[PDB]
């Protein structure tokens, strides 16, 4: 069938109705983001001439294709461990969270470390590690930074979050109650506080429900993780790819090297040698080019995944989308197999109302524009409110300043303006 | 048939037609022997990176051995998931992490002055003293200018194919 | 670490420069045991031979194969190999061998 | 090592033009890797075989240097976009991005010039000394429910006042500071105090 492109969904425009949202929603959204790749490394002269002095003594001839192969390899692992420090070691001190967790409603048990565990991950990071899955001088070298030491940054990380809120990027981790960390997270998107302080048990039994689909998600859906699954496939298959190109024969009588040097004199096995050098060396060079372009989309990943963690985590995006869908409240980070995966929560207007609408409203032909939000009409009475929640409150000269007269404003009504 | 290898016993149950195995690489995995039918398995004889750890020679010529993912059996000895570290000395004191090996360890050349081991750490620890109505805020700043640099170009190189193949 | 780096000066880190393998200390060389002698004499030094046309084979198994009186005698006038090497030869197995 | 980045891709430009010269000397099965010595050796039957080896061995040679240049290269553009997206976001503007232009709250950057870069001289806001004050979401005065326009309400224990996030400065707390909303009866952990009204 041809596809659709999602459902149709007019907009009911006029010239003099607005919509604004009456009740929201936090949402809590999964970003996954590639941070490493397998710090393979291959012995060059193993690999092609394997404990055989006359294919070594051949391989000589071509220089330093072997050991550029072997610096190019150095370089993409080194640059491993410095996309992974860059990513998860952002903060100069190890925070903790206190024994007591009086905050507010919020429950993030399932986010930080549990310490029964013999490594202290946390419930999401256990479940996150539970779904992502030779002697040819082929090796796979530990990174830098063990899981336990991944799994204590993204402790800290968070701990510093839930307790400092900003505080702890910039400078010193300040404490304050997690409410009133809510309460400017609120402000920033241009939500007045009273609407957290007033609906705070609400909105921390949207946040549980929200993390408990989150569960149940990562729990439930394989393929959520598959963009971290297939940079494990993609290097398992190039090493595959690798160990397979020696069985190929490159033209010469024979792929093992030992059934060559058996079986002719110097003078022929030296072609045919030469022969399965030319191949194995052209197969070496295809794999490191390989693993640099995707060591380079890697790192861009990683870089990527590092601005999200300072432009995220440690403080709030005011980036449209940077940060999941909605109106960025904060985010929290967790590990995994070879990559970051960030729980996002968002605000999202949920619920509105068809109101009336106008620039500016007449009183004693001044002209008064609202200071913050817009003006708004049920049919009888003009209110003020802020442009993000409706919360309507008496037109005053304390919501309101003037500017000009009613004959310049296009599309000026008019009301009173209560002077308290 | 020739090679170089540990021969082992096995228990890989061979066809009484098939004398030989071979693995994904196309390298004999194993034999059947030739005067008493049994299967031996052939693993290559143990192998692994080698790696020096070092401070500059500007400095001293004492160095490290690190013998990649191998045991310490084969080969002031101090095993570690990246390998077998031998001519450093293990310190139970934590520092930050200067000459990286692996897996969490790090060394460095420290003291009568020789290279040590050690676990790396990650930061101070630092308990914040959260409470439900107590806020922090600061009541002095300080101005700090801090340097980034970053690439913006490399050099400009041309190569003459033809005079560099063909001069 | 210095020949690695082509340099007599080595910076401070961790390089990797070669590979540990434990050498082989002797060789272990195994045949099935039999002293027969491959009839070589009775296939070469016969008396009549056949037509091309109906060239005659004969099938040689189980038996020591002593291919050093062919190569050093010198009564042949052509003898070339393809696929494997004279000198090579006197240590190699094989399965069946057609003259 | 301040300038460990620059240095570096001086030194890698240098070393694959090291490696490729160096490749010069390599046979690749020719009996000379002087091309010379070929022809004042071979005639052209076996001379050109010798040729056809070098020739091939020096062009994948070359194809190997192209393509790490390409890649180098991506590398660079890509860290150029990063420096010209800081040049614009960070000198001729304000950064309200976290961590961005450096720890801290982003005040003001200057370029300086370097040899193949570029380096930003990063003037930013650190908050240094705290104390520990006794807060409050919402103050109560006749029943309403009082919330700061801006900062939040501190006690050092005998007063309240109202004073900005990111520095101590009390003011005392007065209606054109804060806005009501809603009553005692809604906010969870809502004290007692007065609020003067000029
Ligand atoms: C805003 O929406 C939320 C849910 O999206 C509403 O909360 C529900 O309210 C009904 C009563 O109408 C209860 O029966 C449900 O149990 C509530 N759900 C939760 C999770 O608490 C909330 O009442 C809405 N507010 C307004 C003003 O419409
Ligand atoms: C936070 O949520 C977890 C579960 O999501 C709560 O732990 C549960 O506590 C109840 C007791 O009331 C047990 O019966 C469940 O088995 C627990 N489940 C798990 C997974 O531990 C935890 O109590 C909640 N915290 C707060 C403060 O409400
Ligand atoms: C628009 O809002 C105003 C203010 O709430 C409404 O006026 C009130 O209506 C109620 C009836 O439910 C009366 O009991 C109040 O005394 C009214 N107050 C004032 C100041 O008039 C008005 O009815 C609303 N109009 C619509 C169409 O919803
Ligand atoms: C809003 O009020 C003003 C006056 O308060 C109205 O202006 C009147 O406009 C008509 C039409 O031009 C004139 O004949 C009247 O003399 C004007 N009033 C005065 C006092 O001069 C204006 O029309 C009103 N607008 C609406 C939409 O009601
Ligand atoms: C904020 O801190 C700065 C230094 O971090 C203080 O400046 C110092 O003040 C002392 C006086 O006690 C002088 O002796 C020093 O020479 C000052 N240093 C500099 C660099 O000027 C500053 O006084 C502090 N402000 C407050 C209000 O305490
Ligand atoms: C909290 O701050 C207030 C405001 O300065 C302090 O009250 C003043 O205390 C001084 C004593 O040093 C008196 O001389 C002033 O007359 C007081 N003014 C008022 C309006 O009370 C108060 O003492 C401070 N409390 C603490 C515990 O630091
Ligand atoms: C803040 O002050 C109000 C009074 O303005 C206190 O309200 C009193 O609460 C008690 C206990 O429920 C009642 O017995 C009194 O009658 C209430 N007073 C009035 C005038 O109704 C309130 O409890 C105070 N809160 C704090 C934290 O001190
Ligand atoms: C607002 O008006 C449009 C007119 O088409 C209508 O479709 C929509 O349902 C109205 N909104 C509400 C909340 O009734
Ligand atoms: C809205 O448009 C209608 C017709 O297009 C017009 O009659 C009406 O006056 C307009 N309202 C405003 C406020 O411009
Ligand atoms: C070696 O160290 C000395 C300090 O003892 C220093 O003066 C010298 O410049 C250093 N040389 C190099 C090449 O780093
Ligand atoms: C090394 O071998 C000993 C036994 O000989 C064993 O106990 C130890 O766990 C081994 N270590 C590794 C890293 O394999
Ligand atoms: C380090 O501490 C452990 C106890 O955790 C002890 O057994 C070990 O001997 C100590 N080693 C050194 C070198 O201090
Ligand atoms: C071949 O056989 C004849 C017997 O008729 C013998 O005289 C001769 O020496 C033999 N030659 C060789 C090379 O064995
Ligand atoms: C605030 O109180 C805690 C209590 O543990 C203390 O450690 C901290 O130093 C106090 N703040 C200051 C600025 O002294
Ligand atoms: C803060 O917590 C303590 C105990 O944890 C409790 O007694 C106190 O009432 C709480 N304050 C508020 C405002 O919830």
């Amino acid at each position: 069938y041809t596809m659709s492109l999602g459902a149709e969904n007019s907009v009911a425009y006029s010239n003099n109705s607005i919509a604004i949202p009456t009740n929201f929603t936090i949402s809590v959204t999964t970003e996954i983001l590639p941070v490493s790749m397998t710090k393979t490394s291959v012995d060059c002269t193993m690999y092609i001439c394997g404990d055989s002095t006359e294919c070594s003594n051949l391989l000589l001839q071509y220089g330093s294709f072997c050991t550029q192969l072997n610096r190019a390899l150095t370089g993409i692992a080194v640059e491993q461990d410095k996309n992974t420090q860059e990513v998860f070691a952002q903060v100069k001190q190890i925070y903790k969270t206190p024994p007591i967790k009086d905050f507010g409603g919020f429950n993030f048990s399932q986010i930080l470390p549990d310490p029964s565990k013999p490594s202290k991950r946390s419930f999401i990071e256990d479940l996150l590690f539970n779904k992502v899955t030779k002697f040819n001088g082929l090796t796979v070298l530990p990174p830098l930074l063990t899981d336990e030491m991944i799994a204590q940054y993204t402790s800290a990380l968070l701990a510093g979050t839930i307790t400092s809120g900003w505080t702890f990027g910039a400078g010193a981790a300040l404490q304050i109650p997690f409410a009133m960390q809510m309460a400017y997270r609120f402000n920033g998107i241009g939500v007045t506080q009273n609407v957290l302080y007033e609906n705070q048990k609400l909105i921390a039994n949207q946040f549980n429900s929200a993390i408990g689909k989150i569960q149940d998600s990562l729990s439930s859906t394989a393929s959520a993780l598959g963009k971290l699954q297939d940079v494990v496939n993609q290097n398992a298959q190039a090493l595959n790819t690798l160990v397979k190109q020696l069985s190929s024969n490159f033209g010469a009588i024979s792929s093992v090297l030992n059934d060559i040097l058996s079986r002719l004199d110097p003078p022929e096995a030296e072609v045919q040698i030469d022969r399965l050098i030319t191949g194995r060396l052209q197969s070496l060079q295809t794999y490191v080019t390989q693993q640099l372009i995707r060591a380079a989309e890697i790192r861009a990943s990683a870089n990527l995944a590092a601005t999200k963690m300072s432009e995220c985590v440690l403080g709030q995006s005011k980036r449209v989308d940077f940060c999941g869908k909605g109106y960025h409240l904060m985010s929290f980070p967790q590990s995994a197999p070879h990559g970051v995966v960030f729980l996002h929560v968002t605000y999202v207007p949920a619920q509105e109302k068809n109101f009336t609408t106008a620039p500016a409203i007449c009183h004693d032909g001044k002209a008064h524009f609202p200071r913050e939000g817009v003006f708004v009409s049920n049919g009888t009475h003009w209110f003020v409110t802020q442009r993000n929640f409706y919360e309507p409150q008496i037109i005053t000269t304390d919501n309101t300043f003037v500017s000009g007269n009613c004959d310049v404003v296009i599309g000026i009504v008019n009301n009173t303006v209560y002077d308290p | 048939l020739t090679g170089t290898g540990v021969l082992t016993e096995s228990n890989k149950k061979f066809l009484p037609f098939q004398q030989f195995g071979r693995d994904i690489a196309d390298t004999t995995d194993a034999v059947r022997d030739p005067q008493t039918l049994e299967i031996l398995d052939i693993t290559p004889c143990s192998f692994g990176g080698v790696s020096v750890i070092t401070p500059g020679t500007n400095t001293s010529n004492q160095v490290a051995v690190l013998y990649q993912d191998v045991n310490c059996t084969e080969v002031n000895v101090f095993q570690t998931r990246a390998g077998c570290l031998i001519g450093a000395e293990h310190v139970n004191n934590s520092y930050e992490c200067d000459i990286p090996i692996g897996a969490g360890i790090c060394a460095s050349y420290q003291t009568s002055q020789s290279i040590i081991a050690y676990t790396m750490s990650l930061g101070a620890e630092n308990s914040v003293a959260y409470s439900n109505n107590s806020i922090a805020i600061p009541t002095n700043f300080t101005i700090s200018v801090t340097t980034e640099i970053l690439p913006v170009s490399m050099t400009k190189t041309s190569v003459d194919c033809t005079m560099y193949i063909c001069g | 670490t210095k020949c690695t780096l082509k340099s007599f000066t080595v910076e401070k880190g961790i390089y990797q420069t070669s590979n540990f393998r434990v050498q082989p200390t002797e060789s272990i060389v195994r045949f099935p045991n039999i002293t027969n002698l491959c009839p070589f004499g009775e296939v070469f030094n016969a008396t009549r031979f056949a037509s091309v046309y109906a060239w005659n084979r004969k099938r040689i198994s189980n038996c020591v194969a002593d291919y050093s009186v062919l190569y050093n005698s010198a009564s042949f006038s052509t003898f070339k190999c393809y696929g494997v090497s004279p000198t090579k030869l006197n240590d190699l197995c094989f399965t069946n061998v057609y003259a």
